[PDB]
């Protein structure tokens, strides 16, 4: 497949398939290969990776769909991630 | 506008809750009032007598976030084929990322402390605006 | 049945899927596409543990139920740079702040 590269605040570069970083209208246009994140460290950008799988797996099925989870010391900052990202 | 349709036709249905939250069945009534139901604890089943044309809807009892009955919002009791039950579905939709985000912080934080979080003041209003039956029943009208 | 996957050397890694009875081998072949570096070059690992080509990722504890969308199971890669292979190196994550008071 067609894959991008998201690099956090603190260098880590998480490669995941282009359709699935696309969900994110603000990726989309940062885009239109690498996108670098000022504000976003690796442990919320890991995250917003694993969300994108959770939401392409689970939006349109009939199979039960488990909570998405989101521990106390990360939710503030994923909050804001959110907020920029639009997800 | 939204309302039960007061048919008297009876419609056996069991409500399946197939979600980890607590959930809060909600029947609009003949004037469109919600009114609440009994809870359904995470993984169990009830099987009650409702109406054809009587309108459902299904709330985490605790938080009233959002759930889904059959993919959808509202279920319907239909009429009963051979006599068997309509199955009612309710489960977890797949949440946004910033309102599962938002779940979780009113879940940690007390609403009089959402302004001392240092957050902008648009997500200190998503914060406060959180899921409200009577908004949803304007939205769905 | 799939399996969702983070494959991690030093700060890369790679969100991915795969069959449950797909290969490590052909795993080595999904990297080879997004990394340019053929399987002869790479080591594939679960925690310390090296991975054999042969082996199905299920036969290497790699199930449909463990490794999930919201919750990847982390395969290791190491490359070998000319001669031999280095040494198995995953930078962690960042550390989360404190609770803030209202949280805490
Ligand atoms: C004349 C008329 O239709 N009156 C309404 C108030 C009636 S009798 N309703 C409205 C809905 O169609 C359901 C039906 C009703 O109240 N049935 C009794 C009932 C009692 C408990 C429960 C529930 S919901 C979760 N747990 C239980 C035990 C469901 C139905």
């Amino acid at each position: 497949m067609m894959y991008v590269k998201l690099i956090s605040s603190d260098g880590h570069e998480f490669i995941v398939k282009r359709e699935h970083a696309l969900t994110s209208g603000t990726i989309k246009a940062m885009l239109s290969n690498e996108v670098n994140f000022r504000e976003i460290p690796s442990h919320v950008l890991s995250k917003v990776c694993m969300y994108f799988t959770y939401k392409v797996r689970y939006t349109n099925s009939s199979t039960e769909i488990p909570e998405f989870p989101i521990a106390p010391e990360i939710a503030l900052e994923l909050l804001m991630a959110a907020n920029f990202l639009d997800c | 506008v939204l309302r039960s349709v007061n048919s008297r036709e009876p419609s056996q249905v069991i409500f399946c809750n197939r979600s980890p939250r607590v959930v809060l069945p909600v029947w609009l009534n003949f004037d469109g009032e919600p009114q609440p139901y009994p809870t359904l604890p995470p993984g169990t089943g009830r099987r009650i007598h409702s109406y054809r044309g009587h309108l459902w809807l299904f709330r985490d009892a605790g938080t009233h976030d959002g759930l889904l009955v059959n993919q959808t919002e509202l279920f319907v009791p239909s009429l009963n084929v051979d006599g068997q039950p309509i199955f009612a579905n309710i489960t977890l939709p797949v949440y946004t990322l910033k309102e599962r985000c938002l779940q979780v912080v009113r879940s940690l934080v007390k609403p009089e402390n959402y302004r001392r979080l240092d957050i902008v003041r648009s997500l200190y209003e998503d914060l406060e605006d959180h899921p409200n039956v009577q908004k949803d029943l304007e939205r769905l009208t | 049945m799939d399996v969702f996957l983070m494959i991690r050397r030093h700060k890369t890694t790679i969100f991915t899927d795969a069959k449950e009875s797909s290969t490590v081998f052909e795993l080595k072949r999904i990297v080879e596409g997004i990394l340019k570096r053929p399987p002869d070059e790479q080591r594939l690992y679960k925690d310390d543990q090296l991975l054999d080509d042969g082996k199905t990722l299920g036969e290497c504890g790699f199930t449909s139920q463990t490794a999930r969308p919201q919750a990847p199971a982390t395969v290791g890669l190491a490359f070998r740079a000319d001669d031999t292979f280095e040494a198995l190196c995953i930078e962690p994550f960042s550390s989360p702040p404190e609770l803030p008071d209202v949280m805490k």
